[PDB]
């Protein structure tokens, strides 16, 4: 099968900026197609036969390329162009798709507001402990969130969830949830969330000691 | 005008079978090959195969030859896809699309399939309590953790919908347990913490559970 690699996987563009995304093929192809998928909707044909715009696609869009190298270009980025773009070939069987380029709106850097939530008494009664660290309204998305339990860096027991780019201020919000058994939770004292992000001059730490926070015990 | 209507979401257990439909209107059903594509989050798009509704001829991605079965009915303008011997790797959104020949740019709305041996279960709602550990200067954050429910989705509101500003409800994550979990958070002025009451309205109704949990300023 012909493998299509789209670069970059995720990119951000300022308003009015010129944007170009590439679709590379592991073997030569004669034509390239492009589909646009907005979040929570179906893909739609956007460009066909390398350079032909689908009906209703605005004139700022264009595509080009030949052989093993193709590209899609927006002359002037507009907010409605935020979406994921998939390239697709059928010079060889079976037809294959790229993994997509997610194009998002670039805005100024905004440092996250960090909050830490100790586990509720109700959940401790049920025998598990969830510690939640919240990164609110930040940009860009890249953020390093480290859990330390008595200075021990945690691995494999946390999971992150991130919102879509906010429609109004173009920021992201992120939650990191540290899940422990009640037994392991009561075996340690200090629970810390350390956040490293371009908008912070130095990393921010939110932490608590199991015990300076009133509870059932 | 042109319409590709796909059947509703499907929940199945491992090893079971499922058959989904794709009703075409607004164009000559026989004049376009109906392709089927699979989409998982964190994955790209995968081409399964196509059917020529005029002749019934089908071509398959070798990767899906023993998984998918493509049918078409001309009289109802409907194409069908059956997926057998289901595994968790088959949980995805599946689109039908008349990709060839060119002329119709639209795809179907998609059919979401979740295959899981998990049982229907309502969530436990735990407070994400505000306090000094949840306060910057004049802004405080609070929320509700909606944990251990199945299947998707859950709906969360605040103060019966009266509070929408600053609300972030995160996408659900499927835990290794096979149950879903998410948190919904809100930022409020810290001065209003001890005076105004904040309740989250958490709803997951495949289990028909509706819970409103008061999130209260806890003291650290
Ligand atoms: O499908 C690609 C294009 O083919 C043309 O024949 C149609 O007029 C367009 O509506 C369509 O976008």
């Amino acid at each position: 099968d012909i493998v299509l690699t789209q670069s970059p996987a995720i990119m951000s563009a300022s308003p009015g900026e010129k944007v170009t995304m590439t679709c590379s093929a592991s073997s030569s192809v004669s034509y390239m197609h492009w589909y646009q998928q907005k979040s929570g909707t179906s893909p739609k044909r956007w460009i066909y036969d390398t350079s032909k715009l689908a009906s209703g696609v605005p004139a700022r869009f264009s595509g080009s390329g030949s052989g093993t190298s193709y590209s899609l270009t927006i002359s002037s980025m507009e907010a409605e162009d935020a979406a994921t773009y998939y390239c697709q070939q059928w010079s060889s069987n079976p037809p294959t798709f790229g993994a997509g380029t997610k194009l998002e709106l670039k805005r100024t850097v905004a440092a996250p507001s960090v909050f830490i939530f100790p586990p509720s008494d109700e959940q401790l009664k049920s025998g598990t402990a969830s510690v939640v660290c919240l990164l609110n309204n930040f940009y860009p998305r890249e953020a390093k969130v480290q859990w330390k339990v008595d200075n021990a860096l945690q691995s494999g027991n946390s999971q992150e969830s991130v919102t879509e780019q906010d429609s109004k201020d173009s920021t992201y919000s992120l939650s990191s949830t540290l899940t422990l058994s009640k037994a392991d939770y009561e075996k340690h004292k200090v629970y810390a969330c350390e956040v490293t992000h371009q908008g912070l001059r130095s990393p921010v730490t939110k932490s608590f000691n199991r015990g300076e926070c009133a509870a059932a015990h | 005008e042109v319409q590709l209507q796909q059947s509703g979401a499907e929940l199945a257990k491992p090893g079971a079978s499922v058959k989904m439909s794709c009703k075409a209107s607004g164009y000559t059903f026989t004049s376009y090959w109906m392709h089927w594509v699979k989409q998982r989050p964190g994955q790209g798009l995968e081409w399964i195969g196509y059917i020529n509704p005029s002749t019934g001829y089908t071509e398959y991605n070798q990767k899906f030859k023993d998984k998918a079965t493509l049918t078409a009915d001309k009289s109802s303008s409907t194409a069908y896809m059956q997926l057998s011997s289901l595994t968790s790797e088959d949980s995805a959104v599946y689109y039908c699309a008349p990709l060839w020949p060119l002329g119709t740019d639209y795809w179907g709305q998609g059919t979401t399939l979740t295959v899981s041996s998990a049982s229907t279960k309502g969530p436990s709602v735990f407070p994400l309590a505000p306090s000094s550990k949840s306060t910057s200067g004049g802004t405080a954050a609070l929320g509700c953790l909606v944990k251990d429910y199945f299947p998707e989705p859950v709906t969360v509101s605040w103060n019966s919908g009266a509070l929408t500003s600053g609300v972030h409800t995160f996408p659900a994550v499927l835990q290794s347990s096979g149950l879903y979990s998410l948190s919904s958070v809100v930022t409020v002025p810290s001065s209003s913490l001890g005076t105004q009451t904040y309740i989250c309205n958490v709803n997951h109704k495949p289990s028909n559970t509706k819970v409103d949990k008061k999130v209260e300023p806890k003291s650290c």
